[PDB]
Protein backbone atom coordinates (compact mmCIF):
# COMPACT_ATOMS: atom_id res chain seq x y z
CA UNK A 1 0.00 0.00 0.00
CA UNK A 2 1.64 3.42 -1.16
CA UNK A 3 0.58 6.92 -1.07
CA UNK A 4 1.53 10.22 -3.15
CA UNK A 5 0.11 13.08 -1.18
CA UNK A 6 -2.05 10.83 0.66
CA UNK A 7 -2.98 9.22 -2.48
CA UNK A 8 -3.08 5.70 -3.88
CA UNK A 9 -0.91 4.30 -6.18
CA UNK A 10 -1.85 0.55 -5.91
CA UNK A 11 -4.17 -0.32 -9.06
CA UNK A 12 -7.24 -1.85 -7.58
CA UNK A 13 -6.67 -4.88 -9.74
CA UNK A 14 -9.71 -6.58 -9.24
CA UNK A 15 -7.41 -9.94 -8.35
CA UNK A 16 -8.19 -12.58 -5.89
CA UNK A 17 -5.66 -14.00 -3.77
CA UNK A 18 -6.29 -16.99 -0.78
CA UNK A 19 -4.49 -18.66 1.76
CA UNK A 20 -1.39 -21.39 0.63
CA UNK A 21 -1.62 -24.82 0.61
CA UNK A 22 -0.83 -25.31 4.59
CA UNK A 23 2.01 -27.94 5.04
CA UNK B 1 -27.72 27.55 -13.57
CA UNK B 2 -27.89 23.62 -12.01
CA UNK B 3 -27.49 23.15 -8.35
CA UNK B 4 -26.42 19.52 -7.05
CA UNK B 5 -28.98 19.37 -4.17
CA UNK B 6 -27.35 16.69 -2.53
CA UNK B 7 -24.28 18.03 -1.35
CA UNK B 8 -20.66 17.31 -0.04
CA UNK B 9 -21.36 16.99 3.56
CA UNK B 10 -18.77 16.69 6.51
CA UNK B 11 -19.11 12.88 6.20
CA UNK B 12 -19.19 12.84 2.94
CA UNK B 13 -15.94 13.48 1.56
CA UNK B 14 -13.13 11.29 2.41
CA UNK B 15 -9.87 13.07 0.79
CA UNK B 16 -9.09 16.53 -0.37
CA UNK B 17 -6.70 18.47 -2.06
CA UNK B 18 -7.16 22.48 -2.24
CA UNK B 19 -4.27 24.39 -3.48
CA UNK B 20 -3.86 28.11 -4.57
CA UNK B 21 -2.04 28.10 -7.64
CA UNK B 22 0.13 31.07 -8.26
CA UNK B 23 2.99 30.04 -10.19
CA UNK B 24 1.81 30.86 -13.57
CA UNK B 25 0.99 34.46 -13.04
CA UNK B 26 2.56 37.63 -13.86
CA UNK B 27 0.96 41.59 -13.67
CA UNK B 28 2.28 43.10 -17.21
CA UNK B 29 1.35 41.87 -20.69
CA UNK B 30 2.57 43.96 -23.49
CA UNK B 31 0.57 43.18 -26.93
CA UNK B 32 2.36 44.53 -30.12
CA UNK B 33 -0.45 44.72 -33.00
CA UNK B 34 -0.97 46.25 -36.24
CA UNK B 35 1.88 44.66 -37.73
CA UNK B 36 3.81 45.41 -34.77
CA UNK B 37 3.60 49.06 -35.11
CA UNK B 38 1.57 49.58 -32.15
CA UNK B 39 1.73 48.48 -28.42
CA UNK B 40 -0.81 48.05 -25.60
CA UNK B 41 0.59 47.63 -22.09
CA UNK B 42 -2.21 45.54 -19.68
CA UNK B 43 -1.17 46.74 -16.23
CA UNK B 44 -2.01 44.77 -12.96
CA UNK B 45 -1.09 46.97 -10.08
CA UNK B 46 -2.32 45.52 -7.58
CA UNK B 47 0.16 42.74 -7.76
CA UNK B 48 2.63 45.44 -8.52
CA UNK B 49 2.37 46.72 -5.35
CA UNK B 50 1.86 44.09 -3.48
CA UNK B 51 5.03 42.07 -4.16
CA UNK C 1 -59.38 6.00 11.60
CA UNK C 2 -57.90 2.63 11.79
CA UNK C 3 -59.30 -1.23 10.99
CA UNK C 4 -56.89 -4.07 10.41
CA UNK C 5 -58.89 -6.93 8.89
CA UNK C 6 -56.98 -9.80 10.09
CA UNK C 7 -57.85 -12.79 7.27
CA UNK C 8 -57.37 -10.70 4.39
CA UNK C 9 -55.12 -11.70 1.56
CA UNK C 10 -52.88 -9.42 -1.04
CA UNK C 11 -51.08 -11.11 -4.11
CA UNK C 12 -48.63 -10.58 -6.04
CA UNK C 13 -46.08 -9.35 -3.12
CA UNK C 14 -41.94 -10.28 -3.13
CA UNK C 15 -39.08 -7.66 -2.72
CA UNK C 16 -39.40 -5.58 -6.31
CA UNK C 17 -42.81 -4.95 -4.21
CA UNK C 18 -42.32 -3.53 -0.35
CA UNK C 19 -41.57 -6.67 1.93
CA UNK C 20 -38.38 -8.04 3.12
CA UNK C 21 -36.58 -10.75 1.93
CA UNK C 22 -38.45 -13.27 4.34
CA UNK C 23 -42.04 -12.04 3.45
CA UNK C 24 -42.84 -13.12 -0.25
CA UNK C 25 -46.04 -14.46 -1.26
CA UNK C 26 -46.08 -18.12 -2.38
CA UNK C 27 -47.21 -18.96 -6.28
CA UNK C 28 -50.55 -20.55 -5.00
CA UNK C 29 -53.24 -21.82 -7.97
CA UNK C 30 -55.72 -19.74 -6.59
CA UNK C 31 -53.94 -16.45 -6.64
CA UNK C 32 -53.23 -17.22 -9.84
CA UNK C 33 -56.46 -17.45 -10.73
CA UNK C 34 -57.67 -14.14 -8.80
CA UNK C 35 -55.10 -12.27 -10.08
CA UNK C 36 -55.95 -13.10 -14.15
CA UNK C 37 -59.32 -12.19 -13.17
CA UNK C 38 -58.26 -8.94 -14.11
CA UNK C 39 -60.04 -7.07 -17.15
CA UNK C 40 -60.47 -3.31 -16.15
CA UNK C 41 -56.96 -0.16 -16.46
CA UNK C 42 -57.60 1.26 -13.28
CA UNK C 43 -58.60 -0.16 -9.61
CA UNK C 44 -61.45 -1.16 -9.24
CA UNK C 45 -64.12 -3.76 -7.34
CA UNK C 46 -64.62 -7.10 -8.27
CA UNK C 47 -67.24 -9.11 -10.25
CA UNK C 48 -69.03 -12.14 -9.19
CA UNK C 49 -69.55 -14.26 -12.03
CA UNK C 50 -73.18 -12.63 -11.98
CA UNK C 51 -71.58 -9.41 -12.64
CA UNK C 52 -72.79 -7.99 -9.45
CA UNK C 53 -70.16 -6.04 -7.36
CA UNK C 54 -68.64 -7.76 -4.62
CA UNK C 55 -67.25 -6.24 -1.34
CA UNK C 56 -70.87 -4.77 -1.37
CA UNK D 1 -2.69 -0.48 42.40
CA UNK D 2 -5.05 1.80 39.54
CA UNK D 3 -3.69 3.62 36.69
CA UNK D 4 -5.93 6.53 35.91
CA UNK D 5 -6.92 7.71 32.77
CA UNK D 6 -8.73 10.59 31.86
CA UNK D 7 -9.98 14.13 30.24
CA UNK D 8 -11.21 16.57 32.28
CA UNK D 9 -14.40 15.44 33.82
CA UNK D 10 -14.55 11.45 32.64
CA UNK D 11 -11.70 9.12 35.01
CA UNK D 12 -11.16 5.32 34.44
CA UNK D 13 -8.88 3.72 36.82
CA UNK D 14 -7.48 0.20 35.02
CA UNK D 15 -6.34 -2.05 37.70
CA UNK D 16 -2.79 -3.36 36.53
CA UNK D 17 -3.39 -6.55 37.97
CA UNK D 18 -2.58 -9.67 36.30
CA UNK D 19 -1.48 -13.29 37.50
CA UNK D 20 1.67 -14.52 38.00
CA UNK D 21 4.81 -12.70 36.14
CA UNK D 22 2.71 -11.19 33.09
CA UNK D 23 3.97 -7.84 31.87
CA UNK D 24 2.07 -5.29 33.50
CA UNK D 25 4.08 -2.19 32.08
CA UNK D 26 6.22 -1.62 29.12
CA UNK D 27 7.82 1.89 28.63
CA UNK D 28 9.69 1.96 25.12
CA UNK D 29 12.03 5.18 24.55
CA UNK D 30 13.32 5.68 20.56
CA UNK D 31 14.85 7.87 19.13
CA UNK D 32 12.62 7.65 15.50
CA UNK D 33 14.20 10.81 14.01
CA UNK D 34 18.11 10.56 14.45
CA UNK D 35 19.39 10.76 10.59
CA UNK D 36 22.61 8.23 10.84
CA UNK D 37 24.26 7.99 7.90
CA UNK D 38 23.82 4.98 5.28
CA UNK D 39 27.43 5.58 4.14
CA UNK D 40 30.53 8.24 4.28
CA UNK D 41 34.54 7.21 4.36
CA UNK D 42 33.96 6.56 7.88
CA UNK D 43 34.25 3.49 10.04
CA UNK D 44 31.36 4.47 12.05
CA UNK D 45 28.64 6.42 11.10
CA UNK D 46 28.05 10.70 11.51
CA UNK D 47 24.61 11.02 13.27
CA UNK D 48 22.62 14.07 14.02
CA UNK D 49 19.96 14.06 16.64
CA UNK D 50 17.32 17.21 16.17
CA UNK D 51 14.42 16.40 17.24
CA UNK D 52 11.85 14.90 19.74
CA UNK D 53 12.25 11.65 21.46
CA UNK D 54 9.66 8.31 21.13
CA UNK D 55 7.85 7.37 24.95
CA UNK D 56 5.27 4.55 24.25
CA UNK D 57 3.01 3.41 26.90
CA UNK D 58 1.87 -0.43 26.66
CA UNK D 59 -0.59 -1.20 29.87
CA UNK D 60 -2.38 -4.36 30.97
CA UNK D 61 -4.65 -4.93 33.15
CA UNK D 62 -8.28 -5.98 34.11
CA UNK D 63 -11.39 -4.20 34.95
CA UNK D 64 -14.12 -5.40 37.09
CA UNK D 65 -17.74 -4.48 35.43
CA UNK D 66 -18.29 -3.77 31.88
CA UNK D 67 -19.64 -0.22 32.40
CA UNK D 68 -16.16 1.40 32.59
CA UNK D 69 -14.73 -1.06 30.04
CA UNK D 70 -16.86 0.71 28.08
CA UNK D 71 -16.26 4.13 29.21
CA UNK D 72 -12.59 3.19 28.45
CA UNK D 73 -13.44 2.22 24.66
CA UNK D 74 -15.51 5.91 24.59
CA UNK D 75 -12.76 7.90 26.28
CA UNK D 76 -10.03 5.99 23.93
CA UNK D 77 -11.93 6.83 20.90
CA UNK D 78 -13.25 10.47 21.77
CA UNK D 79 -11.66 13.33 19.78
CA UNK D 80 -11.31 16.14 22.15
CA UNK D 81 -8.22 18.74 22.54
CA UNK D 82 -8.78 18.60 26.58
CA UNK D 83 -5.45 16.97 27.16
CA UNK D 84 -5.77 13.03 27.79
CA UNK D 85 -3.58 12.42 31.15
CA UNK D 86 -2.00 9.10 32.05
CA UNK D 87 -1.24 8.46 36.32
CA UNK D 88 1.32 5.83 36.73
CA UNK D 89 1.35 4.21 39.87
CA UNK D 90 4.96 3.53 40.03
CA UNK D 91 8.40 6.04 40.75
CA UNK D 92 10.30 5.41 38.27
CA UNK D 93 7.50 8.30 36.22
CA UNK D 94 6.56 11.55 36.76
CA UNK D 95 2.84 12.10 38.28
CA UNK D 96 0.91 12.82 34.97
CA UNK D 97 1.91 12.22 31.59
CA UNK D 98 0.01 13.82 28.56
CA UNK D 99 -0.96 10.71 26.00
CA UNK D 100 -2.35 10.10 22.24
CA UNK D 101 -3.40 6.59 21.69
CA UNK D 102 -1.15 4.77 19.72
CA UNK D 103 0.30 7.34 16.86
CA UNK D 104 -0.53 4.83 14.03
CA UNK D 105 -2.35 2.08 15.30
CA UNK D 106 -5.91 0.51 14.21
CA UNK D 107 -5.35 -1.33 17.97
CA UNK D 108 -4.98 1.41 21.01
CA UNK D 109 -7.36 -0.81 22.68
CA UNK D 110 -8.22 -4.22 23.04
CA UNK D 111 -10.52 -5.31 25.72
CA UNK D 112 -11.29 -8.61 25.44
CA UNK D 113 -14.29 -10.65 27.31
CA UNK D 114 -13.30 -14.41 27.38
CA UNK D 115 -15.84 -17.01 27.74
CA UNK D 116 -16.21 -17.89 31.59
CA UNK D 117 -15.36 -15.05 33.08
CA UNK D 118 -17.88 -13.22 34.62
CA UNK D 119 -17.33 -9.46 35.71
CA UNK D 120 -13.55 -9.62 35.12
CA UNK D 121 -12.31 -7.75 31.15
CA UNK D 122 -9.18 -8.10 29.87
CA UNK D 123 -7.15 -4.62 29.02
CA UNK D 124 -4.62 -3.78 26.65
CA UNK D 125 -3.46 0.14 26.03
CA UNK D 126 -0.64 1.58 23.92
CA UNK D 127 -0.29 5.02 24.68
CA UNK D 128 2.24 7.37 23.55
CA UNK D 129 3.84 10.20 25.00
CA UNK D 130 3.22 14.06 23.53
CA UNK D 131 3.77 17.25 24.83
CA UNK D 132 0.94 19.05 27.23
CA UNK D 133 0.58 22.05 26.27
CA UNK D 134 1.17 21.07 22.42
CA UNK D 135 -2.16 19.51 22.31
CA UNK D 136 -3.40 21.05 18.52
CA UNK D 137 -7.35 20.78 17.06
CA UNK D 138 -10.58 22.19 16.26
CA UNK D 139 -13.26 19.39 16.50
CA UNK D 140 -14.83 17.39 19.34
CA UNK D 141 -16.40 14.10 18.64
CA UNK D 142 -18.22 12.59 21.87
CA UNK D 143 -17.31 8.59 21.20
CA UNK D 144 -20.78 6.83 22.66
CA UNK D 145 -21.22 3.10 22.61
CA UNK D 146 -24.83 2.11 22.69
CA UNK D 147 -25.85 0.29 25.85
CA UNK D 148 -29.29 -1.49 26.93
CA UNK D 149 -30.26 -3.97 30.17
CA UNK D 150 -31.53 -7.11 28.14
CA UNK D 151 -30.03 -10.26 28.06
CA UNK D 152 -30.78 -11.65 24.54
CA UNK D 153 -28.58 -13.53 22.54
CA UNK D 154 -26.15 -11.46 20.24
CA UNK D 155 -28.38 -11.28 17.01
CA UNK D 156 -26.82 -10.76 13.44
CA UNK D 157 -29.50 -8.79 11.29
CA UNK D 158 -28.74 -8.36 7.41
CA UNK D 159 -31.31 -7.97 4.30
CA UNK D 160 -34.58 -8.68 7.19
CA UNK D 161 -32.45 -12.00 8.29
CA UNK D 162 -31.73 -12.27 12.21
CA UNK D 163 -28.59 -14.69 13.04
CA UNK D 164 -28.26 -15.73 16.52
CA UNK D 165 -24.99 -16.25 17.65
CA UNK D 166 -24.33 -19.35 19.52
CA UNK D 167 -23.87 -18.57 23.21
CA UNK D 168 -21.44 -21.89 23.69
CA UNK D 169 -17.61 -21.29 23.92
CA UNK D 170 -18.78 -17.19 23.04
CA UNK D 171 -15.71 -14.72 23.40
CA UNK D 172 -15.73 -10.89 22.41
CA UNK D 173 -12.62 -8.52 21.60
CA UNK D 174 -13.12 -4.91 20.85
CA UNK D 175 -10.38 -3.24 19.31
CA UNK D 176 -10.26 0.59 19.13
CA UNK D 177 -7.40 3.20 18.12
CA UNK D 178 -7.34 6.29 16.56
CA UNK D 179 -5.03 5.92 13.02
CA UNK D 180 -6.07 9.23 11.58
CA UNK D 181 -4.47 11.50 14.35
CA UNK D 182 -1.45 12.95 13.83
CA UNK D 183 1.62 13.01 16.18
CA UNK D 184 4.61 14.80 14.46
CA UNK D 185 8.30 15.75 15.82
CA UNK D 186 8.96 19.02 17.09
CA UNK D 187 12.06 20.22 17.05
CA UNK D 188 14.48 21.87 20.33
CA UNK D 189 12.11 19.45 22.86
CA UNK D 190 11.30 15.70 24.37
CA UNK D 191 8.03 15.03 23.34
CA UNK D 192 6.07 15.41 19.75
CA UNK D 193 2.94 17.44 19.04
CA UNK D 194 -0.87 16.11 18.96
CA UNK D 195 -3.09 16.70 16.25
CA UNK D 196 -6.23 15.73 17.42
CA UNK D 197 -8.57 14.96 13.93
CA UNK D 198 -11.76 14.85 13.92
CA UNK D 199 -11.83 11.94 11.72
CA UNK D 200 -12.64 8.58 11.06
CA UNK D 201 -11.30 5.75 13.87
CA UNK D 202 -10.86 2.10 14.54
CA UNK D 203 -14.01 0.06 16.10
CA UNK D 204 -13.80 -3.53 15.32
CA UNK D 205 -16.05 -6.09 17.44
CA UNK D 206 -14.25 -9.76 16.89
CA UNK D 207 -16.51 -13.27 17.89
CA UNK D 208 -15.01 -16.47 18.54
CA UNK D 209 -17.65 -19.88 19.02
CA UNK D 210 -18.59 -23.11 19.01
CA UNK D 211 -21.95 -24.26 16.50
CA UNK D 212 -23.30 -27.20 18.12
CA UNK D 213 -27.20 -27.57 16.66
CA UNK D 214 -28.82 -26.32 13.67
CA UNK D 215 -25.70 -26.32 12.36
CA UNK D 216 -26.21 -26.00 8.46
CA UNK D 217 -29.43 -23.43 9.33
CA UNK D 218 -27.16 -21.03 11.44
CA UNK D 219 -24.25 -20.53 9.47
CA UNK D 220 -25.53 -20.56 6.32
CA UNK D 221 -28.18 -18.39 7.58
CA UNK D 222 -25.14 -15.76 8.48
CA UNK D 223 -22.88 -16.83 4.65
CA UNK D 224 -25.88 -16.52 2.90
CA UNK D 225 -27.10 -12.68 4.16
CA UNK D 226 -23.96 -11.33 4.87
CA UNK D 227 -21.31 -12.98 2.70
CA UNK D 228 -22.69 -13.78 -0.34
CA UNK D 229 -24.67 -10.49 -0.69
CA UNK D 230 -23.83 -7.23 -1.55
CA UNK D 231 -25.03 -4.57 0.90
CA UNK D 232 -24.28 -1.52 -0.15
CA UNK D 233 -23.78 1.76 1.69
CA UNK D 234 -25.53 0.40 4.48
CA UNK D 235 -24.48 -3.19 6.23
CA UNK D 236 -25.17 -5.32 9.05
CA UNK D 237 -26.78 -4.38 12.21
CA UNK D 238 -24.83 -6.19 15.23
CA UNK D 239 -27.19 -6.18 18.25
CA UNK D 240 -25.77 -7.50 21.77
CA UNK D 241 -29.84 -7.02 22.81
CA UNK D 242 -28.14 -6.24 26.66
CA UNK D 243 -25.17 -8.48 26.66
CA UNK D 244 -22.40 -6.91 28.38
CA UNK D 245 -24.56 -4.25 28.51
CA UNK D 246 -23.87 -3.44 24.82
CA UNK D 247 -26.53 -2.53 22.08
CA UNK D 248 -27.17 -2.55 18.61
CA UNK D 249 -24.43 -1.02 16.20
CA UNK D 250 -23.91 -0.70 12.19
CA UNK D 251 -21.21 -3.21 10.72
CA UNK D 252 -19.51 -4.77 8.06
CA UNK D 253 -17.19 -7.80 7.39
CA UNK D 254 -14.27 -5.97 6.38
CA UNK D 255 -11.11 -7.71 4.49
CA UNK D 256 -9.82 -11.43 2.84
CA UNK D 257 -10.52 -13.27 6.16
CA UNK D 258 -13.18 -12.19 8.23
CA UNK D 259 -14.96 -14.89 8.94
CA UNK D 260 -13.48 -18.91 9.15
CA UNK D 261 -15.64 -22.39 9.58
CA UNK D 262 -13.46 -24.76 11.12
CA UNK D 263 -13.91 -28.63 10.66
CA UNK D 264 -11.83 -30.85 13.12
CA UNK D 265 -11.37 -35.00 13.21
CA UNK D 266 -14.06 -37.14 15.06
CA UNK D 267 -15.90 -34.19 16.20
CA UNK D 268 -19.53 -33.20 15.42
CA UNK D 269 -19.34 -29.59 15.16
CA UNK D 270 -18.26 -26.66 13.52
CA UNK D 271 -16.02 -24.10 15.03
CA UNK D 272 -15.53 -20.55 14.20
CA UNK D 273 -12.68 -18.57 15.69
CA UNK D 274 -13.24 -15.64 13.81
CA UNK D 275 -15.54 -13.45 12.91
CA UNK D 276 -15.05 -10.00 12.38
CA UNK D 277 -17.27 -6.77 12.24
CA UNK D 278 -16.01 -2.91 11.94
CA UNK D 279 -18.49 -0.15 13.09
CA UNK D 280 -19.64 1.93 9.89
CA UNK D 281 -21.51 5.25 10.03
CA UNK D 282 -24.06 5.79 12.09
CA UNK D 283 -23.56 8.47 14.24
CA UNK D 284 -25.59 11.51 12.81
CA UNK E 1 -2.64 64.52 -24.99
CA UNK E 2 -4.88 65.92 -21.92
CA UNK E 3 -3.40 68.70 -20.89
CA UNK E 4 -3.48 68.00 -16.68
CA UNK E 5 -1.91 64.49 -17.28
CA UNK E 6 0.51 64.52 -19.85
CA UNK E 7 3.43 64.38 -18.97
CA UNK E 8 2.53 63.94 -15.33
CA UNK E 9 3.25 60.47 -13.03
CA UNK E 10 -0.74 58.71 -12.68
CA UNK E 11 -1.02 56.89 -9.01
CA UNK E 12 -4.80 56.65 -8.19
CA UNK E 13 -8.19 55.98 -10.30
CA UNK E 14 -11.66 56.47 -9.02
CA UNK E 15 -15.18 55.40 -10.89
CA UNK E 16 -17.27 58.55 -10.53
CA UNK E 17 -20.52 59.92 -10.88
CA UNK E 18 -20.24 63.97 -11.53
CA UNK E 19 -18.68 65.11 -8.51
CA UNK E 20 -18.82 61.74 -6.19
CA UNK E 21 -16.43 59.02 -6.21
CA UNK E 22 -17.93 55.50 -5.75
CA UNK E 23 -14.33 53.40 -6.07
CA UNK E 24 -10.76 54.11 -5.23
CA UNK E 25 -7.47 52.36 -6.42
CA UNK E 26 -3.88 52.62 -6.17
CA UNK E 27 -2.05 52.25 -9.32
CA UNK E 28 1.64 50.97 -9.90
CA UNK E 29 3.68 54.11 -11.00
CA UNK E 30 3.57 55.40 -15.02
CA UNK E 31 4.40 58.44 -16.87
CA UNK E 32 1.46 58.91 -19.39
CA UNK E 33 4.03 60.27 -22.12
CA UNK E 34 2.58 62.23 -25.55
CA UNK E 35 0.48 60.17 -27.52
CA UNK E 36 -0.41 57.49 -25.35
CA UNK E 37 -3.72 56.36 -24.91
CA UNK E 38 -4.84 55.96 -21.00
CA UNK E 39 -7.60 53.28 -20.36
CA UNK E 40 -9.29 51.64 -17.62
CA UNK E 41 -10.49 47.55 -16.43
CA UNK E 42 -13.04 48.55 -14.11
CA UNK E 43 -14.21 45.71 -12.64
CA UNK E 44 -17.01 45.86 -9.87
CA UNK E 45 -18.04 42.58 -8.22
CA UNK E 46 -21.28 42.51 -6.87
CA UNK E 47 -21.32 39.77 -4.01
CA UNK E 48 -22.23 38.50 -0.21
CA UNK E 49 -21.03 37.17 2.61
CA UNK E 50 -21.63 33.69 1.58
CA UNK F 1 12.59 2.44 2.48
CA UNK F 2 12.80 2.96 -1.97
CA UNK F 3 15.48 4.35 -3.85
CA UNK F 4 15.98 5.29 -7.30
CA UNK F 5 19.78 5.23 -8.05
CA UNK F 6 20.69 5.68 -4.09
CA UNK F 7 18.35 8.51 -3.41
CA UNK F 8 15.78 7.67 -1.02
CA UNK F 9 12.07 8.52 -2.40
CA UNK F 10 10.48 8.03 0.54
CA UNK F 11 8.72 10.90 2.28
CA UNK F 12 10.32 12.09 5.69
CA UNK F 13 6.98 12.12 7.08
CA UNK F 14 7.86 13.24 10.69
CA UNK F 15 5.26 10.91 11.54
CA UNK F 16 4.69 8.56 14.35
CA UNK F 17 3.85 4.72 14.57
CA UNK F 18 4.32 2.86 18.11
CA UNK F 19 3.39 -0.60 19.10
CA UNK F 20 0.05 -1.55 18.61
CA UNK F 21 -2.28 -3.08 21.46
CA UNK F 22 -0.57 -6.91 22.32
CA UNK F 23 -3.35 -8.78 22.26
CA UNK G 1 2.13 -4.79 -5.77
CA UNK G 2 0.95 -3.37 -8.90
CA UNK G 3 1.08 0.41 -9.63
CA UNK G 4 -1.02 2.46 -11.70
CA UNK G 5 1.23 4.50 -13.93
CA UNK G 6 -1.91 6.67 -14.47
CA UNK G 7 -2.04 7.53 -10.83
CA UNK G 8 1.88 7.74 -10.48
CA UNK G 9 2.18 10.35 -13.86
CA UNK G 10 -1.26 12.36 -12.63
CA UNK G 11 0.31 12.57 -9.08
CA UNK G 12 3.57 13.61 -10.50
CA UNK G 13 2.34 16.25 -12.61
CA UNK G 14 2.97 19.34 -10.16
CA UNK G 15 6.09 18.55 -9.46
CA UNK G 16 6.95 17.79 -13.28
CA UNK G 17 6.19 20.73 -14.24
CA UNK G 18 7.60 22.97 -11.43
CA UNK G 19 11.30 23.12 -12.70
CA UNK G 20 10.50 24.89 -15.75
CA UNK G 21 7.60 27.10 -14.01
CA UNK G 22 10.79 28.38 -12.02
CA UNK G 23 12.43 29.42 -14.99
CA UNK G 24 9.34 31.40 -16.42
CA UNK G 25 7.84 28.94 -19.28
CA UNK H 1 13.81 -1.93 -2.67
CA UNK H 2 16.07 -0.97 -5.76
CA UNK H 3 13.68 0.93 -8.48
CA UNK H 4 15.08 1.29 -12.29
CA UNK H 5 14.39 5.08 -12.93
CA UNK H 6 14.81 3.83 -17.16
CA UNK H 7 12.17 1.12 -16.36
CA UNK H 8 9.59 3.69 -14.69
CA UNK H 9 10.54 6.37 -17.11
CA UNK H 10 9.72 4.05 -20.15
CA UNK H 11 6.38 2.67 -18.80
CA UNK H 12 4.68 5.68 -17.44
CA UNK H 13 5.17 7.55 -21.13
CA UNK H 14 2.34 6.74 -22.36
CA UNK H 15 0.42 8.24 -19.62
CA UNK H 16 2.16 11.37 -19.43
CA UNK H 17 1.26 12.05 -22.82
CA UNK H 18 -1.98 11.54 -22.74
CA UNK H 19 -3.48 14.50 -21.23
CA UNK H 20 -1.82 16.32 -23.95
CA UNK H 21 -2.96 14.03 -26.84
CA UNK H 22 -6.39 14.67 -25.02
CA UNK H 23 -5.97 18.60 -26.02
CA UNK H 24 -4.44 17.94 -29.36
CA UNK H 25 -0.73 18.45 -28.64
CA UNK I 1 4.60 3.90 2.45
CA UNK I 2 4.55 7.71 1.34
CA UNK I 3 6.62 8.31 -1.29
CA UNK I 4 8.32 12.01 -1.94
CA UNK I 5 6.45 13.35 -5.48
CA UNK I 6 9.35 16.12 -5.65
CA UNK I 7 11.94 12.63 -4.99
CA UNK I 8 10.84 10.42 -7.76
CA UNK I 9 10.25 13.91 -10.52
CA UNK I 10 13.42 14.77 -9.32
CA UNK I 11 15.80 11.41 -9.94
CA UNK I 12 13.70 10.35 -13.06
CA UNK I 13 14.00 13.46 -14.85
CA UNK I 14 17.52 12.11 -16.24
CA UNK I 15 15.24 9.54 -18.18
CA UNK I 16 12.61 11.63 -18.94
CA UNK I 17 14.90 13.66 -21.06
CA UNK I 18 16.60 10.99 -23.04
CA UNK I 19 14.39 9.70 -25.60
CA UNK I 20 14.18 13.31 -26.88
CA UNK I 21 17.80 13.21 -26.35
CA UNK I 22 18.80 10.37 -28.82
CA UNK I 23 16.17 12.26 -31.28
CA UNK I 24 18.28 15.38 -31.16
CA UNK I 25 16.11 18.46 -29.41
CA UNK J 1 9.70 -7.16 -6.64
CA UNK J 2 6.94 -4.26 -8.25
CA UNK J 3 5.46 -4.01 -11.55
CA UNK J 4 3.44 -1.18 -13.91
CA UNK J 5 1.25 -2.85 -16.67
CA UNK J 6 3.56 -6.09 -15.67
CA UNK J 7 6.79 -4.74 -16.45
CA UNK J 8 9.13 -5.29 -13.45
CA UNK J 9 10.19 -1.57 -12.15
CA UNK J 10 12.86 -3.41 -9.39
CA UNK J 11 16.22 -2.91 -11.04
CA UNK J 12 18.32 -6.14 -11.95
CA UNK J 13 21.24 -5.24 -8.77
CA UNK J 14 23.20 -8.25 -8.90
CA UNK J 15 24.04 -7.34 -5.52
CA UNK J 16 23.65 -10.40 -3.01
CA UNK J 17 21.99 -11.24 -0.21
CA UNK J 18 22.89 -14.00 2.70
CA UNK J 19 21.28 -14.04 5.78
CA UNK J 20 22.26 -12.78 9.08
CA UNK J 21 24.04 -13.97 12.38
CA UNK J 22 21.65 -16.29 14.16
CA UNK J 23 21.81 -15.20 17.43
MG1 LIG K 1 -49.51 -11.43 0.25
Amino acid sequence: NATIDGRQISESTGRYRSDPSRR
Amino acid sequence: TVHIDRGVDNTQWFRYDIPELGKEAINEVEVWFDDGEESVIVDDGTDKLDL
Amino acid sequence: ADTTIIDAVVFPQDDGTGVSNGDEDYDSAGYLASLARYAGDGSYVGGDSTGSPTLQ
Amino acid sequence: VDATLSRGGTSVDIPLVEEGGEILLSSTFGKPEVNVRKSGGSLNPRVIDSWSGLQTFQLVGKLYDYSTSHQLADLVKTASTTPLELQIPQDAYPDTVTVAPAAGQASALTLEYPAGRKDLVDVSLSLTRVDPNSVRGVGDQQATTPTTTGTGPVEVTAGGTTVQLPSSGLSVERTVGRPNDAVRRVPRQADPRYEVKAKVTNDVFTFSFETLDNIPATLNALTDNVFREQLGRDGVTLDFNGLLGLGSVKAIPVGSSPFRQVHQAGRGWVTVPTLEFRRIYSNE
Amino acid sequence: NTSGIVGQTVREAGLKSGSTLLTRHILAEFLLDTDQRLASSESTRFTSDN
